[PDB]
């Protein structure tokens, strides 16, 4: 229904998350590792920091 | 989706739509739904049949 | 068995992949698991989507036209190339020594029967007065609708069914004869095309129990 | 007749027509037609009301219970 | 008196029953919706994000 | 259409980063925390270690 859907509709095209998770996906695609989920704790620890 | 808001299907035929926009528009109507969470959903109704009750912006909607 | 859309919907993942066309309910897991490229992305989008817009009900395959590029008859996809759709052009690493297309594989890749109709059953246990609002497919046995309210009473087993069959007394009904042939009418086209909601009137069956021990 | 014996054995078939098969087999040796003589007949109110009940517990098949007879 | 505890113990359970489900199907409930949000944003995403 | 491109497309639509990408959507659309910076840095530390 609608109310379930605008709820999250508003959360996630909001711009901190959309893009944080653009930047993310760009990042993982051109690097490629081996194994995603902890080249994204890397690349969410050094870009805690900024 | 527009699909999804109506209930139908993405093989629904024209007889399937206008009654699925039927039930669902006289359902949440102002007039006949006095109040809860059908603000948005009465508008997204009529965009949803506004957009697939014609063929050209249908099928245009279909490909994108 | 049989399965309403929501319950095809449960499952979308490429760990979990479940289709519905043509009638049919196809665990499409094993396709995505063998099959993990571009070639996958169209239907793994497409998860617990309902896909009979894809076929033509004449032939099982996908629908076909003269592409304007080439003028050679293909199959229209317009979502993309799915599995087993050759390339428009002569390459040199589409095989053919598969057997059979997935649409046409349906030993392999069919689980259930899809439900063309549900409605809505209001379930009362008459002991411990406990309403409940469900949706079953309007064509099935009162045995797997007893099987859909298992997960509301584990014990619905020993509890006896009863419904409002006609003037109209609370009477037996048999298990293995479907909500129709009961006596229990569905009248969900009428409310709508009389402007009566679909939620104003629900058949009601009552559940009472049966002492055992 | 033998009156305490009678008794005895209507509250022990009150007891065991609680299960769940007990019913048919009791029915199917005509516990219903005999029950019901010694209800219909008797005097002594004890033994017709274990009558009654009897005749209740052998009868139901659902957990509302119906008035019991007489 | 064996009769009534049997049947007060089978209401009782009924009730617990009740709301464990209830728990259990808004847990679900949220699942599923998640899920396939997720599939349209994400395929969203990656289409941008790849032009 | 460059082997480049393709060679991310196939990587793009693999099973693991994309099946990871999705859960992971769809847990942070649930919980929606207001720095999905650190949520995501737990949600990743807690799904590694299994």
């Amino acid at each position: 229904q609608t109310p379930l859907y605008e709820k999250m509709r508003d959360y996630a095209h909001s711009n901190k998350v959309q893009e944080l998770l653009q930047k993310m996906t760009a990042d993982l695609f051109i690097e490629r590792p081996a194994d995603p989920v902890t080249w994204m704790i890397k690349w969410l620890s050094e870009e805690q920091k900024r | 989706d527009y699909y999804e808001v109506m209930g139908l299907t993405r093989s629904a035929n024209d007889i399937d739509i206008r009654r699925a926009y039927r039930r669902l528009a006289l359902k949440y109507h102002p007039d006949i739904n006095k109040d809860g969470a059908a603000g948005d959903e009465f508008l997204r109704i009529c965009e949803a049949y506004e957009v697939l009750c014609d063929p050209k912006t249908k099928g245009f909607y279909d490909l994108y | 068995r049989y399965y309403t859309p929501y319950e095809v919907a449960m499952h979308n993942t490429p760990d979990d992949c479940w289709v519905s066309f043509l009638g049919g309910v196809y665990n499409l897991t094993d396709l995505i698991k063998a099959n993990q490229g571009a070639l996958a992305a169209p239907l793994i989008a497409a998860a617990g989507q309902d896909l009979t817009h894809w076929f033509d009900p004449t032939t099982k395959d996908p629908k076909r036209h003269i592409c304007p590029a080439t003028h050679i008859e293909r199959f229209y996809t317009p979502m993309g190339r799915f599995i087993h759709v050759p390339p428009p052009e002569p390459m040199c690493n589409w095989d053919t020594s598969f057997g059979l297309p997935w649409w046409r594989d349906a030993k392999k890749y069919q689980i259930g029967l899809l439900s063309a109709r549900t409605r809505v059953i209001r379930v009362r246990n008459v002991l411990t007065d406990q309403e409940d609002q469900i949706e079953v497919p309007c064509e099935e046995k009162l045995v797997e609708i007893r099987e859909r309210y298992l997960e509301l009473n584990a014990h619905a087993k020993s509890y006896t069914w009863k419904a409002l069959v006609r003037t109209h007394v609370f009477q037996e009904l048999d298990l293995n004869l479907t909500l129709e042939e009961n006596g229990v009418p569905d009248e969900t086209p009428v409310f709508e095309d009389h402007h009566v909601p679909t939620d104003y009137f629900i058949p009601v069956l009552h559940v009472y129990w049966n002492d055992d021990l | 007749c033998h009156e305490q014996l009678c008794i005895n054995a209507m509250t022990a078939v009150s007891n065991v027509a609680e299960a769940p098969e007990a019913r048919a087999i009791l029915v199917a040796s005509g516990a219903g037609p005999k029950l019901q003589h010694i209800f219909e007949t008797a005097t002594v109110e004890v033994v017709k009301r274990a009558a009654a009940q009897a005749i209740r517990q052998c009868r139901f098949k659902h957990l509302p219970y119906e008035v019991l007879p007489g | 008196e064996a009769a009534e505890r049997r049947k007060l113990e089978e209401k009782e359970r009924r009730m617990q029953q009740e709301r464990e489900r209830v728990e259990r199907e808004r847990v679900v409930r949220q699942k599923v919706a998640a899920s396939a949000f997720a599939r349209g944003y994400l395929s969203g995403i990656v289409n941008t994000v790849f032009d």
